């Protein structure tokens, strides 16, 4: 009833980095603290990790088992969404804002960063335990890649939407809010599908999978946590995150069919801003009025 | 999303089934409340202003130091003593954007509308401090809007040029093409739109020194004008706009046409040069015949009798060239070559389509020489005689290139206030002002035609407008009926004011004797047919005003006869782009495109209602697309059959209709008499 | 050397099938004969079962074998184009031409045909035999690609080629000519990759490989030649359609880094109308004499 | 296949194991006693066929007219007296395909080798019989061969221009780069390379009246000139040639770099334009010693010092440049700048390297002008003052643009004559007709420069031919010493040649007071330095042929000092690429490319071997690929002490070394006082 439908907004939101250009942000990034700039490009480069693995990974191996020719084109399309665009729009900010040893440097980061090795093991192996012919095992990996693209992705994109919205690194902005609206109906189709799954099993099945659920989700957000106290402390906004990311891990759950875990809490305002012709030949009769 | 744009937006929420128009007026007051009066640059006295924009080289100090101050505060007194309110968000919106003058850092404001007006008044009176405060009237009671140049530039020390649209003429020569390259490179770096004639060049595989197919044809001049013309490009700020015109018969006018299709290579696409096709009588007859037609080699034809193929009557020369050994020249099939430009209008609305001979059959200077082309909006259609650049160290003789004087009368605004004579005369004085005041150094035909034909450009707009908010259909016989007494007063008073300016003044436009007004056959139609409106309801429109008879022409002929005529030309509708938003008007005597326009601003989304858009005007506020083709042509025609340059016509096509019908509106054009068609829109 | 300029390439050239009305094609359809008609849906049936395959394995197993992130993100790319894309596009012309029913009669004749399945099979049975971390598996994997992408293909794309070069079926022809674009591209693409493997070998291990190529080519070549009289004889095309078999054959082989193996031959003119030196830093005293 | 065609192809089929060299004489004999007698055209007497080519537009009759009809009878038989014959087919094959004077429909030939020759002679002698024998038999013997231009067009009606390359300054002005675009379009249609130094445009991000950001930088310029030359290409017989010289201190020196990228964007990369660098000692320096430099804001310099980045010496101001915050500057690495160099240099061979301070510490008439930029070949090194061009109606101020006449001597064939006097001599005498009767009216600065200066080039052909066909390696330290003595002995006598022509006209060159010369510093290393052969080979090389000695040296600084010199520039060595064929010559001064080259002509194929190829002098005509780069610099160094302008230095590069080795090279050029390097070959 949905995939269609699903198809069509994921082809018609199609974009690349290059139709947004960057230098606009130049002035705006020099005046920003050394601090700010570390975490900006910390969080950009765990963001350009997800993506690498959702591309590489996720997308592909999910689509290999998922059965329908129309739900594996549009599972097709967002795995290249995630490597062929969003991946690599990271490094066109990268490349403007940023000097090629800093660049290197934040990919060295990247593969050093306890937190960020943990939660892509974590993904990645869930991913790589699917079965083929077994649905638990699928679901499993939906669950995992729910949580990566609702949940997961939300401690890096609370930054550039923080200074989005204070009229801040605009055009960057602008290619991160184009990300997060194609993450966002990822999130609800590989939600949708995941139900699907679940809907086919016991009760005793189904509060098993409920449990796998919430114990991988808590898992994943007591690493998060870890990882956004690293991130943000330098730049004094670590609390707000928190209440960031459990705002979204709600999102996720929900997409997911399950209820809210997290309270209700007031999220930065701020951050609340940051979001041919056809042809006939001339009759003589054309000639005379 | 700032108040006044959330304001704005609220217009499309419907209410009741009711679109909320008036929301927009709030917004305007949150615009001015939140950031206009906010980011406005106040002084304790205007004398300190002017002192501020002088010494920061934001003004001139010549036009100020024609008037004492006590002079100048009247004028600005009278500018605010209007109390005038920008009526929708749109209109106030894009004169601050564009037309309010701002600081060196563009933070503050420093211009309002009553301020920019004031200033673009005293330049207009040129020291005349009652002329001063009959302009600022003029225009704060927006009856007439100095176009984009003028109104944004005038007074200005940091400016462009006052006139934006040219026409060079282009000679068969390597020095001519070098020479038409620099003087649309200095043109357009004054901020003009620059339109070159190459009919006079001569055509690809041609003669050059006596060895044979050796010309690179005007392709290859069109690929370095629009070279020269992204180079030159407004320091940086617009993209370089040029027209390139050629003449159907030029064995070129496929290549040429070529530059525009999508398939075409990197060698041949021409990206920023606009094309438009000027198209004689002659080959609407072979079309229309079947006949095969042919299109010919410039040289050669100049080689045998002296002059450009161009400068010479191809319904009577078509028959020689095509007899005569010694020209040579390419069959073709005129039906297939207009089926190629209604395709071509179709997939890039290019290219302009001027009908030489419905121009010449009613210009008033063909002594002078004939239309041979038309500008980059395809409306000014005046005599223009070609330049001999020659080498170094030798005296070009220069002649002459087109520059017309733009502004535009507010239709609704013009009839409300029953002002039609005193609004023509007092544009056109400031239109004369603004031709007298132009000196360009680098164009040498352009000051030399400037200083000669004195031509001006009064057109006019919110015809659509002015007939939705009035309860007429623009595709009615009442609209049309409306157009001709309309625009047979704004001839009438435009032709009077000419002839005052020229009997005060004691100097006619060069070579007038030659001209029908000087033989009195412009008159003709004039002392014969009478104007007056055929419907009660335009009668009723026009009371309070004196409609001119025919003894009213008889006598302005006599007068005209007697004084001369100051301009060569007075009346051309150009398309009257952002102007008609900060007059709260439709774009010239087009009819509307759309009833609400929504429009991209950053990353903000606004909404512009048509002026005085209602639900009871929603029906006669027909949208352009939707509407007849051939009724549109008949209004134009109607108003065409008034204007002595042309009117910027762009014909409004759905996706539906085929290249058949977009011939069919061409040749209804050709034949109900249109002298330019400009664009071809498709929904 | 060679995957950012590809990439560039690729997303260039992209297209969606609602960009060509299709409609407009009924005014000529209508006036072929049953052959013409007959062949015209063999052809359209066997090129659709053949994309279909490369868009679920062909471009995804590679994709999953190959080492590299921008090498992954161009190969998702292609899958993508092959699911989303191409696909979409062949089921158009389908639905355009043909009722229901008919489209179903000839999918069950082309997927019974002895020619399509011996061809289809035998590539799916190289992408089938792909091991982890073998190269030598992958290498014979990617030949079957580029002959799939580079030639087998062509004996199916000759018609519409044929009638868009008679102005007949336009839009489909159209169409039919962005899909043999992108298969041109994916073709020479894949073929960079083999050769990178190719290179890899010993003198010994290159011989066996050309031999694999040709013996291979050889195998699919004889059964071009009999799908073609299949389909080609009764419409009186087959000399000139093995002709250009032939040619594309070259070209394969020439993606493969390979010597033509056939002869040079001219095409049929109504299908042809249709159709850096080692950077080293300068390490000072270079600056002394 | 034609029956030359066969015996030609006959070279390569070894007979025991030994190329066949003489089947190419026997070529020759064919290709005469086939194709060339019967396809020229034969009158009865030498007064029917000038009659013939002066009526029918093929000669001028001004320069023939200043003979007696006997005169020329005398000049003909002179140069038909020497039975002079074409060793190798391809030779004759060059000749009578690109210089050879055909019929208007190309199918006779109406001039051989010896009717232009005497043809070139008469013109050259300018009404003196005698001196048109002597230039006969230069030409004839083949002691001295005038340029391309000059060769091909000397006496003819259809002719173009003698000179062969323009060098032109542009300003930092629209009026000046249009005018240089002007000027660029009709050099190109006379057929000569056009050079232009953009150094003096401000780069991209300047700005034009008080609005920053404006300026599209010297690659909109590119652009437009990249369009120029497309348009104007010798009416599409030979593709427009033109070349951009930016200094590496430029702020746009990466940008114009980049559009040498095989890589680069069609709205940046520019393809018939060559581009050059301008590399000051500065920039050597600052990459020498790892310390980052700084390009430079040309507008900013100039508003700050008011005068030209390049106007002035950046070894003394580019600290003054750095520590100033009112001047503009960007941070570059000099190593990776000289990284890409070698890069852009390996993959296209672009761009030129022209070291300012090795072209400038020995240029005589830095008092007019330091050298800023070089010639399309990179072998014109001249003074020379940009232009102000201002706008229609001003009088703009006319600078000093390059422009001077090549010709080659043949070192073979001078030394064989041991007439290296006579033949200087009489190659300045010739060159300095062709400046004097140079007249171009569409260029200013180029004809007033061609009149004040009267700068010449003078170059030589055959060297490695010479050395290989007497027994001595390019590479030798034998052939260095040769090279040194006979062009210390052709500077010698061109300055004697100089002097003597000031001293019969009475009139030196335009600021001669001011230069080396006029002061004596320019003869100091020639008179405290022998420059005879060091080895007794050389010297007997040199035997029958006086050998400027110290004293002779001081004679003519004396001499000089008395009377002056006529040329500023007299030595330039061009690379001299197709009339080395005719002369039966090694291209230039640069070694061999190969030994026998395979050229396909139509659809034949013709090997050429190289002149005086054998077995026994098979290793002596060492390629230039296998050849050491270092010892090929330093021959380029020991001719060019000598040479007062540039040498046409093209690197010969393998495939196997890297761009460290392309660096390595330059810097031992600059090392050893290279003034430019033309081009990287890689084999
Ligand atoms: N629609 C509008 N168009 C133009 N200017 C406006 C508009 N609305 C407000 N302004 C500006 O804001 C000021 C405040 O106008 P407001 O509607 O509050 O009342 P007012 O009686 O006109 O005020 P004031 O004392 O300023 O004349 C106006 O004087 C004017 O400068
Ligand atoms: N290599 C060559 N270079 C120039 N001209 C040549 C050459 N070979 C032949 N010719 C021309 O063709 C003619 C053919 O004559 P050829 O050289 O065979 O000897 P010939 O008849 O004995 O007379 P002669 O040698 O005295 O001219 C020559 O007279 C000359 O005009
Ligand atoms: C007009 C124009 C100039 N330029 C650049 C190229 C010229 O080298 C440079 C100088 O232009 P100028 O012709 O000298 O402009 P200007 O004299 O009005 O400004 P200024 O007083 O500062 O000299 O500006 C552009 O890049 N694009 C343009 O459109
Ligand atoms: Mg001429
Ligand atoms: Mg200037
Ligand atoms: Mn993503
Ligand atoms: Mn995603
Ligand atoms: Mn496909
Ligand atoms: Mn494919």
């Amino acid at each position: 009833d949905f995939t269609q439908m699903f198809y069509n907004q994921n082809v018609k939101q199609f974009w690349l980095p290059e139709e947004i250009a960057l230098n606009g942000d130049l002035l705006t990034w020099k005046y920003l603290g050394k601090n700010e700039q570390d975490t900006y490009m910390k969080v950009l480069a765990g963001l350009t990790l997800l993506d690498t693995e959702q591309g590489n990974t996720g997308m592909p191996i999910v689509a290999e088992h998922v059965d329908g020719h129309q739900r594996k084109a549009v599972l097709n399309f967002m795995a290249m969404m995630e490597n062929a665009v969003h991946a690599k729009s990271y490094s066109n900010i990268f490349m403007t804002l940023a000097p090629t040893e800093t660049i290197n440097e934040v990919f060295e980061w990247v593969k050093q960063n306890k937190y960020l090795q943990k939660k892509a093991q974590m993904i990645v192996g869930l991913y790589k335990a699917i079965q083929k012919d077994d649905e638990i095992s699928l679901f499993k990996a939906m669950v995992a890649s729910v949580y990566l693209e609702s949940f997961l992705f939300y401690s890096g994109f609370y930054y550039p939407l923080y200074f989005y919205g204070q009229g801040k690194l605009m055009q960057s902005g602008e290619i991160i809010n184009l990300i997060l609206r194609d993450e966002a109906i990822h999130g609800v189709y590989v939600g949708l599908l995941a139900q699907e799954i679940y809907n086919k099993q016991t009760e005793e099945k189904k509060a098993e999978l409920r449990e796998f659920a919430i114990d991988l989700l808590n898992q994943l957000y007591e690493n998060e946590l870890e990882y956004t106290e690293d991130l943000y402390d330098q730049v004094g906004l670590s609390h707000d995150v928190k209440k960031f990311i459990r705002y979204n891990a709600n999102k996720a759950l929900m997409n997911l069919g399950f209820d809210p875990y997290f309270e209700e809490e007031d999220i930065n305002p701020i951050v609340l801003n940051g979001l041919k012709a056809t042809v006939e030949p001339l009759k003589d009769d054309d000639f005379y009025f | 999303v700032p108040k006044w744009i959330q304001l704005n937006n609220e217009i499309m929420i419907q209410k009741d089934g009711k679109f909320q128009f008036d929301k927009d007026k709030e917004a305007v007051h949150s615009y001015f409340v939140d950031y206009i009066n906010q980011n406005t640059v106040f002084f304790h006295n205007l004398k300190e202003k002017l002192d501020y924009l002088v010494e920061n080289q934001y003004y001139e100090e010549e036009f100020l130091s024609l008037y004492s101050f006590e002079d100048i505060k009247e004028v600005f007194k009278t500018a605010y003593a209007k109390k005038f309110r920008f009526p929708s968000f749109m209109s106030a919106f894009k004169f601050y954007n564009d037309y309010a003058l701002k600081t060196n850092d563009k933070k503050k404001i420093l211009e309002r509308y009553e301020d920019r007006i004031s200033i673009v008044a005293l330049f207009f009176a040129n020291g005349d401090t009652e002329k001063a405060k009959e302009y600022v009237n003029l225009m704060i009671n927006q009856e007439y809007q100095p176009s984009t140049p003028t109104f944004l530039n005038a007074g200005r020390k940091r400016r462009g040029e006052l006139v934006s649209c040219f026409l060079l003429e282009v000679n068969d020569s390597l020095n001519d093409i070098s020479r038409a390259i620099d003087i649309s490179m200095q043109l357009s770096k004054l901020g003009g739109g620059v339109s070159l004639n190459l009919s006079k060049l001569r055509a690809k595989g041609e003669a050059i020194k006596d060895v044979e197919n050796a010309t690179k044809g005007v392709v290859g001049v069109m690929k370095l004008l629009d070279n020269a013309f992204r180079y030159a490009d407004q320091m940086g700020q617009r993209q370089g706009s040029g027209a390139a015109y050629l003449n159907i018969f030029h064995r070129d006018i496929n290549d040429f046409l070529d530059t525009k299709k999508i398939s075409a290579d990197e060698d041949v696409r021409v990206k920023t040069l606009s094309i438009g096709v000027v198209i004689p009588d002659k080959f609407v007859e072979l079309a229309r015949e079947d006949k095969a037609a042919y299109v010919f080699y410039p040289h050669t034809i100049y080689k045998e009798y002296g002059q450009h193929m161009d400068e010479m009557d191809m319904n009577e020369m078509y028959d020689k060239f095509v007899d005569n050994p010694r020209v040579k020249k390419e069959k073709i099939n005129p039906r297939k070559l207009l089926e190629k430009l209604a395709m071509l209008r179709s997939e890039s609305g290019y290219p302009y389509i001027m009908f030489q001979d419905n121009v010449n059959k009613v210009h008033a200077n063909n002594h002078i020489s004939k239309v041979k082309f038309s500008n980059l909006c395809s409306e000014v259609l005046q005599a223009s005689q070609v330049s001999s650049y020659t080498d170094y160290d030798e005296e070009d003789e220069i002649g002459l290139d087109i520059s017309c004087n733009l502004g535009s009368l507010n239709i609704l605004n013009v009839m409300e206030h029953k002002s039609i004579e005193k609004t023509v005369k007092l544009a056109t004085d400031s239109l004369t002002h603004v031709s007298e005041t132009t000196d360009i150094r680098n164009a040498p035909a352009v000051r030399r035609a400037n200083k000669a034909m004195k031509s001006i450009g009064l057109g006019a707009m919110n015809l659509h407008g002015y007939l939705a908010q009035n309860g007429i259909a623009y595709e009615s016989p009442e609209a049309r009926d409306f157009a001709n007494t309309f625009f047979m007063m704004v001839n009438f008073y435009s032709i009077q004011r000419s002839a005052e300016i020229a009997k005060e003044k004691g100097e006619t436009f060069d070579q007038y004797e030659g001209s029908t007004y000087a033989t009195g056959e412009y008159f003709d139609k004039y002392v014969s047919t009478d104007f007056s409106p055929k419907y009660e309801k335009i009668a009723n429109l026009f009371e309070g005003m004196h409609i001119p008879t025919t003894e009213d022409w008889k006598k302005l002929k006599a007068f005209v006869a007697e004084h001369g005529m100051y301009h060569s030309y007075r009346l051309c509708i150009a398309p009257t782009g952002s102007i008609s938003y900060v007059q709260s008007s439709t774009a010239s005597v087009m009819p509307i495109m759309e009833r609400i326009e929504e429009r991209t601003y950053g990353n903000s989304k606004t909404y512009y209602p048509m002026p005085g858009l209602a639900s009871n005007n929603w029906f006669f506020y027909k949208e352009a697309y939707d509407m007849d083709m051939f009724k549109v042509v008949d209004m134009i025609a109607t108003i065409q059959q008034h204007i002595d340059q042309g009117i910027s016509f762009t014909l409004f096509l759905k996706d539906t209709m085929t290249t058949r019908d977009l011939n069919r509106i061409d040749l209804y054009a050709h034949h109900r008499g249109i002298k330019t068609i400009y664009y071809a829109r498709t929904k």
